[PDB]
């Protein structure tokens, strides 16, 4: 299991699951037709943030890595 | 008052050498130690086999020298061997110490199953450190 | 926490390898272990020859 | 002590050392140039060069300290100033622009001129004789005088308390109530003088 | 001097119009929205300030303006972003989250503001089994409380809304289907038995019809790491419960999930309060775990410091301003290099030291 | 000769608990568990009774070597603490000194 | 030193050596104490400053 592992693997992992879920949600409020996973997860925003999110299950959790982090979630949201 | 191995004052007759002099409060710092093994070094075993030794060859050396030791002797333990170093007042003739040398040795190598060597310093008379 | 199937198989794995106890066993049943890894206090030297 | 007598207690004075060497007494400028040439105990622990550091507060958190407790001590110390300041900000808030000139909101100003209302001038020290116990007036110290004013102040609060109030609460509601001369503390040194006066007399049974 | 009093405080008491040209600025809260938006939720000492100096102020600081700025571009559309405040003790997580409060309070938002969520998981002297679910427990007392205070958060939009489903309360008590969200939340102040379900009642039907576009909803949940961690709580086996057993910590879970939209999720993470984590855990992963971390993500982890040198000048000026630091020597220079030195720009530490002097 | 009768009972007491230690091991072994049936316990419950007293190792005191004294005793050397202080206040006994500190 | 030394008296004590010479603000002190209790290591803190 997840549990088990001792090096974070982003794929098949909660976090995927996660985001996937909010990027479906993210296209369906635009309006657009229902999307494949491969094509949401395959973007270079989600590229960024599997990235981030393993450097912090791996490298090590701090206010520098949070920083980068927080950077990922804006672009991967959409927000300003 | 404290009687422990203390050599009291008489009126200034009483010759007493410098083992005798030193109350147990100086060892280790003016007198040394009589027996010297490894049995009592931190993390060492075998102290009380060690100590029951020496008890035995402080008795066995005092009886097969009767009235021919000076002072009290000194043993020293190197790997399996023992080694008795008294000094020896020179008492009797020159031919019963190398007997009394001989039997003692044998004796004792046998009896504690390690090479045993007897070392004798022979002294005019007994050195008087004070008299007290 | 509890132990996944991963983690419990893996245990056994290991205790097979170290020659550990492998099964679940009680405490109380650890006793015979340690009764015949150690040398009973009647069979160590300082006992039976305590005396000269 | 590990300090030999010719150690120097330390001064943590910081305007002393830089004041100008004229305006310094010539008395104070030879302990300088003789203190060169001598030992200085370490400063102790509690000892700094805080501009809040007040020895009179200082010594009170050690009267009230239990089995070394400092830091619970200075905790019942600090809460009890608070509690004392924000006891005099509600009466200076609800009070008019007249009655608000005389409030006093500073708490250091109020344990101080407290603890000065209840330190007595005489004192009564028990002696005996022919048989029986017959105390006798005494003229106190500066030393003694300071120490029965806080020795009475942390017993009347620490005794005489209900159960569930707490010691930053009953603390504060005595060196306010000292402070304006109606307190407990206050009585207890009305009666150490009264008794004097009683035996005024009879002081001649002193042989100290 | 007193050159940063006049940066001490500003005239917009609207939480809209500040930006950063009023940062390190303290700006009042009007009294009646303490008494309707803070009924709760304001830390205990700061209630302490408010009570003696007679006045709410707030300063405004750069964490608490980016946050504003996230809630005001906020895509309805797309799903709720949950915001987490971290911080080290005392830099002002619950206050910066209470400035976001204010803010949506005061546009008309639907506040469901959790003061504190690790009250839920300790120090419980009823707890009762739920007839929803056998398995879960019911805090009768806590959960009555939270509700008064929602009730009168949110007491305008209680008629507004209404229910869209029938629950039985018991037997003879019912609420019908399109009766107003406010009956809910009396039935559960009425009869505290059922208080612990009114409340997944009312968590339930909000986040149903937020998305109708009807209101918004600003889900604030102050000590959110509570909700993933271990309690203190034994059942009648004397054996310790779990977060999820607790039926109050069950509703909240999916509040803070971004499953739904027509609102914005912040929470705030406090390792005071906090069951069997260490002192100087701050960080997000150290106090949520490796549950809570993935329950939350993607979130957006707001970083709350200590006073920077301008924000340090102001507080100081702030209680000066109001004759708190009564000391002699605190107005001077040295009082205050000193009272930075011992506070380290802390704001709680100075708050703490202050209050002494 | 032995330094007294107590000290030739406990001399006996040491040699028959070896004799019969590993016997009280094993039978021992099969009633500190919960693995085997309680009956078989129970028997060999009885077996390890009926043994002689003297090989049960608790009836063996740790006295004096050399005056067979029972209590105060020093276990790295085996002496009552009258004897050890007979040999270290004169030098006797390697790396012992007095404690000055 | 507010998270290592939580206590006022012990961060006091790491004040006194610069407070007393107005030196506060002026220096970035790195330490490495090991041993003794809290007041201890405050302390030794202080003279080795
Ligand atoms: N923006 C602010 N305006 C006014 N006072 C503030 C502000 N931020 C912090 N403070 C001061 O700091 C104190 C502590 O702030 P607060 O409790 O909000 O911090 P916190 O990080 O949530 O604390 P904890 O880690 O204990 O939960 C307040 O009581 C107040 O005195
Ligand atoms: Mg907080
Ligand atoms: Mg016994």
């Amino acid at each position: 299991t997840e549990e088990d592992m001792d090096e974070y693997v982003w794929a098949k992992s909660s976090s995927e699951n996660s985001v996937l879920q909010t990027l479906l949600q993210m296209r369906a409020a635009e309006s657009s037709v229902a999307p494949s996973r491969e094509e949401l997860l395959g973007t270079k925003e989600v590229e960024d943030y599997q990235k981030c999110v393993v450097r912090l299950k791996n490298e090590g959790e701090n206010e520098a890595s949070l920083a980068q982090y927080k950077e990922s979630v804006k672009r991967l949201l959409n927000l300003a | 008052k404290n009687r422990a191995a203390r050599v009291r004052v008489a009126k200034g007759n009483k010759p007493v050498s410098y083992e005798e002099a030193h109350a147990p409060h100086y060892i280790a710092h003016r007198k040394g130690w009589l027996s010297l093994h490894t049995g009592n070094l931190d993390g060492e075993d075998h102290a009380a086999e060690r100590t029951l030794e020496d008890v035995f060859l402080r008795k066995f050396m005092m009886g097969t020298f009767p009235g021919c030791l000076a002072d009290q002797i000194v043993l020293k333990r190197r790997a399996n061997q023992v080694d008795i170093c008294a000094l020896v007042l020179r008492q009797l003739p020159a031919h019963k110490f190398y007997f009394l040398v001989g039997y003692s040795e044998t004796l004792l190598s046998h009896f504690y199953k390690c090479p045993v060597r007897l070392h004798l310093q022979t002294v005019p008379s007994k050195v008087v450190y004070k008299y007290i | 926490s509890p132990l996944s199937e991963y983690a419990l198989r893996m245990s056994r794995l290991s205790a097979r390898i170290f020659g550990e106890v492998a099964r679940s066993t009680d405490s109380k049943s650890m006793k015979v272990v340690s009764l015949f890894s150690e040398q009973p206090l009647a069979k160590k030297k300082e006992t039976y020859d305590w005396y000269p | 002590s590990r300090y030999a007598p010719e150690f120097r207690e330390p001064l943590i004075d910081k305007e002393y050392y830089r004041k100008p060497v004229a305006e310094l007494t010539e008395e104070e400028k030879y302990d300088q140039e003789l203190k060169k040439t001598q030992f200085i105990k370490a400063a102790a622990a509690t000892e700094t060069s805080s501009v809040f550091a007040d020895p009179v507060i200082s010594k009170f958190t050690n009267m009230m300290m239990k089995g070394g407790n400092k830091v619970l001590a200075r905790s019942l110390m600090a809460q009890t100033l608070e509690a004392v300041k924000r006891k005099q900000f509600e009466k200076y808030r609800a009070a008019s622009a007249e009655e608000q000139a005389t409030i006093e909101r500073n708490p250091y100003r109020i344990f101080h001129e407290a603890l000065k209302n209840c330190e007595p001038v005489i004192g009564l020290v028990p002696i005996l004789k022919g048989g029986h116990f017959y105390q006798v007036p005494v003229p106190l110290a500066d030393r003694r005088r300071r120490f029965l004013a806080m020795k009475w102040m942390i017993t009347e609060c620490r005794e005489n308390k209900p159960r569930r109030t707490l010691m930053p609460e009953k603390l504060s509601h005595e060196l306010l109530e000292a402070f304006h001369n109606r307190g407990p503390v206050i009585k207890r040194k009305h009666n150490m003088h009264k008794m004097a006066e009683a035996n005024r007399a009879l002081a001649h049974y002193r042989w100290w | 001097a007193e050159r940063p009093r006049t940066v001490s405080r500003t005239s917009d008491s609207d939480p809209a119009k500040h930006g950063e040209q009023h940062e390190g600025q303290h700006y009042s809260i009007p009294l009646q929205d303490l008494k309707t938006v803070f009924p709760h939720g304001l830390p205990p000492r700061y209630m302490m300030q408010v009570k003696t100096f007679g006045e709410a102020c707030l300063m405004v600081r750069k964490p608490a303006l980016e946050l504003l700025g996230y809630l005001k571009n906020t895509n309805f559309a797309h799903p709720a972003v949950r915001y987490l405040l971290y911080g080290e003790k005392g830099t002002g997580k619950t206050l910066s989250l209470c400035h976001a409060v204010h803010f949506c309070a005061r546009h008309d938002w639907l506040i469901l503001h959790i003061p504190d969520a690790h009250l839920w998981v300790k120090n419980c002297r009823e707890l009762l089994q739920s007839t929803h679910n056998k398995q879960r427990f019911d805090q009768p007392l806590e959960a009555s409380t939270w509700l008064k205070n929602f009730k009168t958060t949110n007491e305008r939009f209680l008629s507004q809304i209404k229910v869209q489903e029938k629950y039985v309360w018991n037997k003879r008590e019912s609420t019908e289907k399109g009766s107003p969200l406010g009956e809910v939340v009396e039935q559960g102040l009425t009869r505290v038995r059922n208080a612990t379900d009114a409340v997944g009642v009312v968590l339930k039907e909000l986040k149903a019809q937020s998305a109708l576009g009807l209101f918004h909803l600003l889900v604030a949940v102050d000590g959110v790491n509570a909700l993933w961690g271990r309690t203190t709580l034994k059942k009648e086996d004397r054996t310790l419960i779990a977060p999820e057993e607790l039926s109050l910590v069950h509703n909240l879970r999916k509040m803070v999930k971004n499953d739904w939209h027509g609102g914005a999720i912040v929470l705030s993470l406090s390792q005071t309060g906090s069951l069997f984590k260490s002192r100087t855990a701050y960080l997000p992963h150290e106090l949520l775990g490796k549950e809570g971390f993935n329950a939350l993500e993607p979130f957006l982890p707001i970083l709350i410091p200590n006073y920077n040198p301008k924000e340090f000048e102001s507080s100081f000026q702030y209680y000066l301003e109001n004759n708190w630091l009564q000391h002699e020597k605190a107005s001077t220079e040295e009082g205050r290099k000193e009272l930075r030195f011992l506070s380290n720009c802390n704001p709680e530490q100075l708050e703490r030291l202050c209050a002494s002097l | 000769y032995y330094v007294d009768w107590r000290m030739l009972r406990d001399l006996k007491r040491r040699k028959m608990a070896y004799e019969y230690a590993d016997e009280r091991l094993r039978i021992n072994s099969l009633r500190k568990n919960t693995i085997l049936p309680k009956d078989l316990q129970e028997m060999a419950g009885d077996e390890i009774a009926a043994l002689p007293r003297d090989s049960c190792p608790v009836r063996i005191r740790n006295r004096c070597v050399m005056t067979s004294r029972p209590r105060g005793v020093k276990r790295r050397w085996r002496l009552s603490r009258i004897v050890f202080r007979h040999l270290a206040d004169h030098g006797l006994l390697s790396g012992v000194q007095r404690a000055i500190w | 030193y507010l998270i290592y030394f939580p206590i006022t008296q012990d961060r006091e004590q790491l004040m006194f050596p610069f407070h007393f010479l107005d030196r506060l603000e002026r220096h970035d002190v790195t330490c490495t104490v090991s041993g003794g209790g809290r007041s201890a290591q405050a302390g030794a803190i202080r003279l080795a400053m």
